[PDB]
């Protein structure tokens, strides 16, 4: 079993560096792909990659060795790095959400409102917050638990344990997951609402002649905002609800499934490149940086 | 598969009109938008005008007041009532459907084109 | 197949013993500690050469027990060159068993 959990481990990191590697090389390399979506895919393939090359990987060590070999600092900036690239992937999903729903349903005058300085601007702001949320309180110590048991793991260097005050752990999963969340929910409804009310006056319009009903093209629409909305909770949701869940009664749920739950979240940056680049034009540069 | 249909087009008297007319058969999305756009010789492909599926318009500077898109309530027919024309409108007009089937991505639709002649 | 341990011959069978070593700590009281005994018996057969299936019982032998803190029973604790590698504690079917070994025996 230990074999087969290191081997998977390896794959996850492959899959995440190979896959946003290959997306921001099909960005940067064609023009036609350097559209105003794609600015926002580019954020969310960056914060995926660094998940990635450095936050994966030393994450897999300490599951392999039991406990962390780098140093009480390096514990702290690891940590940083981690939270801070959940938070500006999972904030930029959210983005990406908006900015289909704007483009989708009020395409004329998303033209006019959504400049590329007043995206450069939102992209900003996802960083600026994903940093102030986890190197801000984790570096100076607001994060830290006052219980003596924590305090044991914050002394040791070998215990790189994620532990919080009830404060920050419910302050920050719900500036980093929950609201992220409800905005996406209520984002990708209209869409499904606005769908659904169009299909509407075209009935009204035919004088009781037809009824429409789903055609490919619908059903392949609700497939793909299931994958969305259903990648993106699976692999984030458990983690989120369960750290919520710690900072009341903590002996509920096991350590070792907190943990799975985190690798879980750690598959999303993975899943994201393959959910969010299946253009035509993703799939010509795809082959042609593949020679 | 989906295929545009354009009709409406020929010669015709500065001054005079036209109306265009796309009728697109296949599936389509709920959410999209039929527009025309025009190149004329020598030049590149711009945009004429533009109506999205909701309802909303977009017209470019040179045909504004003089042009109107309109659609067809029921199919997805999309018509351009061309008037006031003049030697400057002469082009290949295209059809176009910007698909929103795939959410993250539009998917796009050309119709082959339709010659419109204006003479003095 | 099983082996079926003393007190006195417990250093010999599983503490200095070649391979991974089951212990069930079983009594002939307990209920839950009979359904397992032939499910144990399969397991016996089906893991010949990875395992090496033991029984000690904790009324004729209650010296082991206290030894490695068995608060109930039945409790299966999976030996490696004389180190618990793994426990598991109360019931099972066939089913639930073999994934407890198989996951803890290909390392
Ligand atoms: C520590 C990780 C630091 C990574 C910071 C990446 C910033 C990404 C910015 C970006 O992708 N832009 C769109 C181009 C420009 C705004
Ligand atoms: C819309 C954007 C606005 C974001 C701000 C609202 C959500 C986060 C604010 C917040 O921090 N809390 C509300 C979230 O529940 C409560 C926690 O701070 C609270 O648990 C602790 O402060 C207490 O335990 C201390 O006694
Ligand atoms: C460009 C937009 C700039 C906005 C920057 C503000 C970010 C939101 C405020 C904030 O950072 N938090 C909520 C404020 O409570 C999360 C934590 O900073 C805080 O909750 C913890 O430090 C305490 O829980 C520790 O006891
Ligand atoms: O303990 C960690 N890792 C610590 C850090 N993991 C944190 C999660 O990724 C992300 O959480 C948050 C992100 C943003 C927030 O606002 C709050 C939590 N591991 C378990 C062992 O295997 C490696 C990963
Ligand atoms: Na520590």
């Amino acid at each position: 079993a230990a074999k087969v959990m290191s081997l998977l481990m390896a794959l996850v990191v492959l899959l995440i560096v190979a896959g946003n590697v290959l997306v921001i090389a099909a960005i940067g390399s064609t023009q036609r792909l350097q559209t105003l979506t794609n600015l926002f895919i580019t954020s969310l393939a960056c914060a995926d990659l660094v998940v990635g090359l450095l936050v994966v990987p030393f994450g897999a060590t300490l599951v392999v060795r039991g406990t962390w070999l780098w140093g009480s600092f390096l514990c702290e900036l690891w940590t940083s790095l981690d939270v801070l690239c959940v938070t500006a992937s999972i904030e930029t999903l959210c983005v990406i959400a908006i900015d289909r729903y704007l483009a989708i349903t009020s395409p004329f005058r998303y033209q006019s409102l959504m400049t590329r300085a007043r995206a450069k601007v939102i992209i900003c702001t996802v960083w600026a917050i994903s940093a102030l949320v986890s190197f801000l309180p984790i570096m100076m110590h607001w994060w830290r638990d006052e219980d003596p048991q924590a305090l044991k793991c914050y002394q040791d260097p070998g215990c790189c344990d994620f532990v919080t005050n009830r404060a920050y752990a419910i302050a920050s999963s719900i500036i980093s997951f929950y609201i992220p969340l409800l905005i996406m929910i209520f984002v990708y409804l209209r869409v499904y609402r606005e769908a659904k009310e169009q299909i509407r006056k075209i009935d009204r319009a035919s004088k009781r002649k037809t009824s429409r009903v789903m055609a490919m093209k619908e059903h392949k629409a609700l497939k793909t905002l299931g994958i969305i909305m259903g990648v993106f909770t699976l692999c984030w949701l458990p983690f989120f609800l369960v750290n919520i869940v710690n900072v009341f009664n903590r002996d509920l749920v096991p350590d070792w499934l907190f943990v799975a739950f985190n690798w879980l979240g750690y598959a999303n940056s993975a899943m994201n490149p393959i959910i969010y680049c299946r253009s035509p034009d993703f799939r010509k540069a795809f082959k042609r940086l593949l020679a | 598969q989906v295929q545009l249909q354009e009709s409406g087009g020929g010669l015709v008297q500065a001054g005079g009109s036209l109306r265009l007319s796309c009728a697109a058969s296949g599936s389509i999305f709920a959410l999209n938008i039929m527009g025309w756009y025009r190149q004329a010789p020598g030049k590149q492909r711009e945009l004429v005008a533009a109506i999205h599926s909701g309802g909303t318009t977009n017209y470019a500077n040179s045909v504004k007041g003089r042009f109107t898109i309109s659609r067809d309530n029921a199919a997805n027919t999309v018509y351009l009532q061309m008037n006031s024309l003049k030697p400057e409108d002469t082009a290949v007009y295209y059809c176009n459907v910007k698909d929103f089937g795939a959410i993250i991505y539009d998917y796009d639709y050309w119709g082959q084109g339709t010659q419109v002649t204006v003479s003095s | 197949k099983i082996i079926h341990l003393t007190d006195d011959s417990f250093d010999t069978d599983v503490l200095k013993a070649d391979g991974a070593i089951l212990v069930d700590f079983w009594a002939e009281w307990s209920g839950p500690s009979k359904m397992i005994a032939p499910i144990l018996d399969e397991i016996a057969d089906e893991y010949q050469g990875k395992l090496t299936v033991a029984k000690l019982n904790i009324d004729q032998n209650p010296g082991t027990a206290p030894k490695y803190g068995i608060r109930g029973i039945p409790t299966l604790l999976l030996f490696k060159n004389g180190e618990v590698a793994a426990t598991k504690v109360g019931a099972l079917s066939k089913g639930q068993l073999k994934e407890f070994l198989d996951a803890n025996l290909a390392e």
